[PDB]
RNA sequence: AGGAGUGGAGCCUGCGGCUUAAUUUGACUCAACACGGGAAACCUCACCCGGCCCGGACACGGACAGGAUUGACAGAUUGAUAGCUCUUUCUCGAUUCCGUGGGUGGUGGUGCAUGGCCGUUCUUAGUUGGUGGAGCGAUUUGUCUGGUUAAUUCCGAUAACGAACGAGACUCUGGCAUGCUAACUAGUUACGCGACCGGUCGGCGUAACUUCUUAGAGGGACAAGUGGCGUUCAGCCACCCGAGAUUGAGCAAUAACAGGUCUGUGAUGCCCUUAGAUGUCCGGGGCUGCACGCGCGCUACACUGACUGGCUCAGCGUGUCCUACGCCGGCAGGCGCGGGUAACCCGUUGAACCCCAUUCGUGAUGGGGAUCGGGGAUUGCAAUUAUUCCCCAUGAACGAGGAAUUCCCAGUAAGUGCGGGUCAUAAGCUUGCGUUGAUUAAGUCCCUGCCCUUUGUACAC
């Protein structure tokens, strides 16, 4: 789950592999 | 075991097709099976060796084992018994 | 006919009471002689365990109870109708006893 | 001559508790919500609650009729003493046993614990509701245990109230590598019985009906009837 | 401000520590230390010394009906009549064994892998969205200068309005009802009867009825009335009438502890162990050992007392093991008889301090009973490492306790017994109950600690 991913790891090293995951689910594609 | 405490174990399997226990081992006589001086112990670990044949359902509780029919244990218990299809258990007696 | 006595206990006070409230109507119904319902002094069971169940904190209690409520409710009638008038108001969380003669 | 009403009564219990334990240890996978035993000195009737209850039967009737002789055997009692019957259940997102064991499905079918139990909270907030709780505990991510609230509406902690307008179920789910546990509470409505809820409001919900207007009077009418 | 103390003595219990074959182990400020319902003679039971059993399901291959297994008397060895092993060499018809796989059961390890439960911050008064305002935004307002309250309890101001959780309300309990409902398992009053001097009867049976006794429904109290003090507002104080103008508990938020608990769980992950078994039964020890420290307590140190007679009163509870009655005994106890699964029997529960008399009179006393010798009697398979209980002896410290420190504001401290849990035998523990029943305070932030507002930061673990 994108939103579960960047919930919890937003801080950590994989902040930025999960925030382009959400931004993948958010905007199509 | 000895092998005529065994055979009286299949035949309340059948027509109820369930069975009971207490998980006491040094229990010498099991209540249900009486007159036949056959202990916890030998019922118990009888039906623990069904269960690995998979014939057998468990389901524990506070003490007391609980075993039911499998849908295969009809077939194995009427040529074990040597019984015909023709009568029926309390499974089709009501409505 | 003498010493015809209804045992009425439950756990709950609201059913009892109108277990015996019913069963005094229906002895209204049938113009008997009815001693009403008599109240026994209520039985209170006590059990006080240790809140934990390791035994680290601060010694907190629990305090548990059962509060049994009997009633006895007294016909003077033969022993035909007694059977007729318990069998009706059937009812969950009470316990009926009777004893005749 | 018979047992004291002492202990008779408390002879009650842990036959309904015995029972209940072995249900839910057995029928956790039919949604089983509770029983409600009868007691008669004719047959002493075990009513089963669930949620599928057509399927708790078996084949024409044929699951429940081991579980009776299961009941007939257990507890002493001779045959011809007990009936079983399997009924639907009122609201099941009014249960709380019966969400409890709907998130373990969910869980142990591999969904994502922020949809499961978001799933499960709309669904009891649409049931009819004033406001439920789930808590999720344990390893949900790595090997540090957190815990995770779900609150939606309203909740009573405090007071008599939360002994009959709140439900509690507490649920063991068994996954690869440890146990969660899940609590969830509902906080049931109104309608003085329906069914569905207490009787009883709130103790401190003060209605106040409206007036209505009566016809203001101009003249002393000495009206004869 | 005081009261009772504890810390001082003996003893009892729990921790360290010394030993030990083993003295199983968890828990160490509040938030360990009479806690693990933990008062363990065996079991419990983990620990130590030995000794049996498989309770190794299931699958594979071998042995395989020239047998794998089992009981084995007697002798030997043992602790055993444990066949556990050698001889004695017989049953036992594959119920098995050997290996390979792999399960199992573990009060074994991690509670920093977890669940659940519990404890603590904190029972302090805190906490938070929605929509609206203000800000580019992080954010803020609501959630406040103030008065008031046990309380973010409210008033009042007020860019906020309404709400929600917690508080309160709620539930149980205590106090009032000559109003109601009723009562042969509770009674009152009356009438006869019976007994002894119109009187005493817990003595007998009818009769009015519920005051007493039980338990339901419902009332009742709301800062309601009056007077002060109040932005005369929320509310505070005093009084009247009243049973009562604070009854005591239960439940208890968000967010947190690397709090405790795998030893409560067939809640549980991994790890260890599995047939000289960390599985399990049997038997015996140990858990209790004792130069010394530390905590809960009990008995006390006397005259406001002790010894002996007499008299007189409870409540909450338990009971198939509780006990009524007659006999034998100094007594603990023996005998038989009954009742009670229980407002019916124990039971009128004939409790102890307290009271009324006798003796002893300020001393290491007869206070105080520890420590010890003998018997006697119960519960148990078993009492020596006294299990308890009774009777004779012996008589210790102890002369009101430093530094320090605990608890408490009304039927409350404190004194005093009774009951429940544990319980075959068992309370100095704890949890409840009644009886007797006070001193002082009705205030503050000085100490202990918590919270809020104005400082400022080199702080943002």
């Amino acid at each position: 789950d994108p939103y579960e991913d960047f919930q919890e790891n937003w801080n950590t090293k994989h902040s930025s592999g999960v925030t382009r995951e959400l931004m993948r689910e958010l905007n199509g594609g | 075991m000895p092998k005529k405490n065994r055979i009286a174990i299949y035949e309340l399997l059948f027509k109820e097709g369930v069975m009971v226990a207490k998980k006491d081992v040094h229990m010498p006589k099991h209540p249900e099976l009486a007159d036949k001086n056959v202990p916890n112990l030998h019922v118990m670990k009888a039906m623990q060796s069904l269960k690995s044949r998979g014939y057998v359902k468990e389901q524990f509780a506070w003490r007391h084992f609980y075993w039911y029919l499998t849908n295969e244990g009809i077939q194995y218990l009427r040529d074990y018994l040597h019984l015909p299809p023709e009568i029926v258990p309390a499974t089709l007696r009501r409505s | 006919i003498h010493r015809i006595r209804i045992t009425l206990t439950s756990r709950n006070v609201k059913s009892l009471e109108k277990v015996c409230a019913d069963l005094i109507r229906g002895a209204k119904e049938k113009n008997l002689k009815v001693k009403g319902p008599v109240r026994m002094p209520t039985k209170t069971l006590r059990i006080t365990t240790r809140k934990t169940p390791c035994g680290e904190g601060s010694k907190t209690w629990d305090r548990f109870q059962m509060r049994i409520h009997k009633r006895l409710i007294d016909l003077h009638s033969p022993s035909e109708i007694v059977k007729q008038i318990t069998s009706i108001s059937i009812e969950p969380g009470v316990e009926v006893e009777v004893t005749i003669a | 001559v018979q047992i004291s009403k002492k202990r008779k009564f408390v002879a009650d219990g842990i036959f309904k508790a015995e029972l209940n334990e072995f249900l839910t240890r057995e029928l956790a996978e039919d949604g089983y919500s509770g029983v409600e035993v009868r007691v008669t000195p004719t047959r002493t009737e075990i009513i089963i609650l669930a949620t599928r209850t057509q399927n708790v039967l078996g084949e024409k009737g044929r699951r429940i009729r081991e579980l009776t002789a299961v009941v007939q055997k257990r507890f002493g009692f001779p045959e011809g003493s007990v009936e079983l019957y399997a009924e639907k259940v009122a609201t099941r997102g009014l249960c709380a046993i019966a969400q409890a064991e709907s998130l373990r499905y969910k869980l142990l079918g591999g969904l994502a614990v922020r949809r499961a139990c978001y799933g499960v909270l709309r669904f009891i907030m649409e049931s009819g509701a004033k406001g439920c709780e789930v808590v999720v505990s344990g390893k949900l991510r790595g090997q540090r245990a957190k815990s995770m609230k779900f609150v939606d509406g309203l909740m009573i902690h405090s007071g008599d109230p939360v002994n009959y307008y709140v439900d509690t179920a507490v649920r063991h789910v068994l996954l690869r590598q440890g146990v969660l546990g899940i609590k969830v509470k509902i906080m049931l409505p109104w309608d003085p019985t329906g069914k569905i809820g207490p009787k009883k409001p709130l103790p401190d919900h003060v209605s106040i009906v409206e007036p209505k207007d009566e016809i203001l009077p101009t003249t002393p009418i000495s009206e004869q009837k």
